[PDB]
């Protein structure tokens, strides 16, 4: 549970600074064409924003990227990359530190066990002879 | 709120009005204001939009240049200069705010301006007094209906009465067709009892402001 | 980007009470952010339907509209008082390149079928005297609005030669007045002597025309 | 199986960004002597894309980077390092993962095993 935890947050960190990555990378060679939302960096938050908003917007970007910079569907790709195969494994990554602790945990439980049946075969001998 | 919507009138082609709106229970500084046309008989055509925080120059390629759109936050006032009009701009503009800012919707028309009518084309005309009253044979023990007729008009509008507008009932104000030369015609007429005719007079009366036109006619077989 | 809010239909004639859906169709992806608005003749816009659900602080619930996709449909079910409206959709982007409003959709109040007064209006020689000549037939309190205009100059019907104007529903009767004037050269006016028109409408079972010979 | 999955996206990650490296390594320092494919990062693309294809095109640019910069030697064997470094480990990291299985398996064979042979000597001494 608490093992996990720090997992995330230098991920999400990752992603964090994945953010400014790709901010850098998107503001500075998509403005001046539609330079209202490209400016600053704030706008990849608001890309952010946008994806979770399920912009369709950048659709007018991505027609002014057909008219402006049609790379931008990489750069639209990009940013779609860049998220799924950050966010899936952070929580993937805690998917597995969810599966990892119940098969020890399994295994926990039957380790508790075999030694039990064991210390009761044991007194078990000691009856029918003492 | 309040939209302050002034600067209208008729004009000539080459000529450059100003179209002013100013703030009025609003902080148009962090909202933005858009201006669209309502052409006679058709619906709205989104002119442009605007201090809107950041100074978005966005305008629609109708008007493309030969209008530009600004404001004076200092002042809570905006305007909308439509230069090169072509008279196909000839339509009734009003300007609101679907603002994006603190103060309006974000989603659309967060309110309507009072609208200003522009004609932009120029004579002066409605010289026109054409009497439509019925043949001998009207409809006798029935209904029968007579007016004038107001032709070569231009432009629009025409004030119209019927016995100096003393008769309301059955009377009908054609509405404005441009005719090929370029003026609009219309006319106007009214239900009567035959016997009414040949005992009560029946004169509309005319008036078009523009060319400052008075007009009064009767009617009789 | 563009768009083409696409609105239909056309006339939308109908009864109070009943149930009335306006549907707009979209060219490319337009989003959830879509808007409708209805506004009375000579009136100001009236912002009906925002973010295509939200009505406007104060918009009756009486109308809603629905989302699918392309399709973007507003819908009411009781006849308000405002039954005579217009309907046009407003496409937006957040902040982007292309704004767009729909191309409209008249939202008529259906009354009885009445049948449509008629009447003709010969030009007179003071009319006639300037040089230009017009005669005029008319068709007052009429319903419905579908109707056909045909003049016939010596019994010879014309083209190009008239323009045709349609007042709104009566007050009272809730019937409509058609202006139909055929105009041509005083030459032509002198050049026919038989005037005549037919007059197409449903309200005319047996279609009616009255004429009149130059002089 | 999909516990090594993320491994290799995070590896070909770091590889994405060595190559974002060498690029940023490459461009700097090899171009304005040879600077067709030299001036943009995408050269590296293009060097990856070389390598991939077999380039011995650099070789040219090796006789250049031995007129140019012989350094490019370095940034020859840059490219090569970066690669091995990279994909050799993602590979024996997933050898090591298809290893780390069995072994554990082995001992999971083993392991209900010892417990028959208990649950067997506890039945047998009836």
């Amino acid at each position: 549970l608490l093992r996990a935890i720090p997992g995330i947050a230098w991920i999400a960190l990752l992603l964090l600074v994945i953010f400014y990555v790709f901010a850098v990378m998107g503001t500075k060679l998509f403005a001046q064409s539609f330079p209202e939302w490209f400016g600053t960096l704030g706008a990849s938050m608001y890309t952010l924003f946008q994806v979770m908003t399920l912009e369709s917007w950048s659709m007018g970007i991505a027609r002014p990227v057909i008219e402006a910079y049609p790379w931008a569907w990489i750069y639209f790709v990009s940013f779609i990359l860049v998220s799924s195969f950050t966010v899936l494994n952070l929580f993937i990554g805690i998917i597995i530190e969810s599966m990892q602790s119940a098969h020890h945990a399994e295994d926990g439980e039957r380790t508790d066990a075999y030694r039990d049946e064991v210390l009761a075969r044991l007194e078990q001998i000691d009856q029918r002879l003492n | 709120v309040q939209l302050v919507e002034s600067g209208g009138g008729l004009v000539q082609p080459g000529g450059s009005l100003r179209l002013s709106c100013a703030a009025s229970g609003f902080n148009l500084y962090s909202s933005s204001i858009h201006w669209v046309r309502q052409a006679p008989g058709k619906g709205l055509e989104w002119v442009a939009s605007i201090s809107p925080s950041s100074g978005s120059t966005y305008y629609a390629d109708s008007v493309k240049g030969r209008f530009t759109i600004s404001a004076d936050t200092s002042k809570n006032t905006a305007y909308l200069q439509m230069n090169s009009l072509r008279a196909e701009d000839t339509a009734v503009y009003y300007c609101a705010r679907t603002s994006r800012g603190w103060i309006s919707y974000g989603s659309g028309l967060d309110y309507w301006g009072q609208g200003t009518l522009v004609t932009v084309f120029n004579q002066i005309k409605g010289p026109s007094v054409f009497p439509l009253a019925p043949s001998s044979k009207s409809t006798s023990g029935g209904t029968a209906a007579l007016g004038c007729l107001v032709k070569d008009y231009f432009p629009e509008p025409v004030t119209v009465s019927w016995n100096s507008g003393a008769l309301t009932s059955g009377v009908h104000t054609f509405p404005a067709v441009l005719q090929s030369s370029g003026l609009y015609s219309l006319s106007s007429v009214v239900t009567v009892p035959s016997s009414s005719l040949g005992t009560q007079t029946y004169i509309c009366n005319v008036n078009h402001k523009p060319s400052n036109t008075k007009v009064d006619k009767k009617v009789e077989p | 980007s563009d768009i083409q809010m696409t609105q239909s239909p056309s006339s939308l004639s109908a009864s109070v009470g009943d149930r009335v859906t306006i549907t707009c169709r979209a060219s490319q992806s337009v989003s959830s952010a879509v808007a409708w608005y209805q506004q009375k003749p000579g009136k100001a816009p009236k912002l009906l339907i925002y973010s295509a659900s939200s009505l406007y602080s104060g918009v009756p619930s009486r109308f809603s509209g629905s989302r699918s996709g392309t399709d973007f449909t507003l819908t009411i079910s009781s006849l308000q008082p405002e039954d005579f409206a217009t309907y046009y959709c407003q496409q937006y982007i957040s902040y982007h390149e292309p704004i767009t409003f729909g191309q409209g959709t008249k939202v008529e109040i259906k009354r009885t079928v009445a049948a449509p007064s008629v009447f003709i209006f010969p030009p007179s020689d003071s009319q006639l005297k300037s040089g230009t000549a017009s005669v005029v037939c008319l068709l007052n309190n009429f319903y419905p609005r579908e109707a056909k205009v045909q003049w016939k100059v010596d019994n010879a019907l014309q083209s190009g030669n008239s323009q045709e104007s349609v007042t709104e529903q009566d007050s009272k009767d809730s019937t409509y007045s058609l202006s139909s004037t055929l105009t041509l050269s005083k030459a032509d006016y002198e050049k026919h002597k038989v005037y005549a028109c037919e007059v197409t409408h449903q309200g005319l079972s047996s279609p009616v025309t009255k004429s009149f010979n130059r002089g």
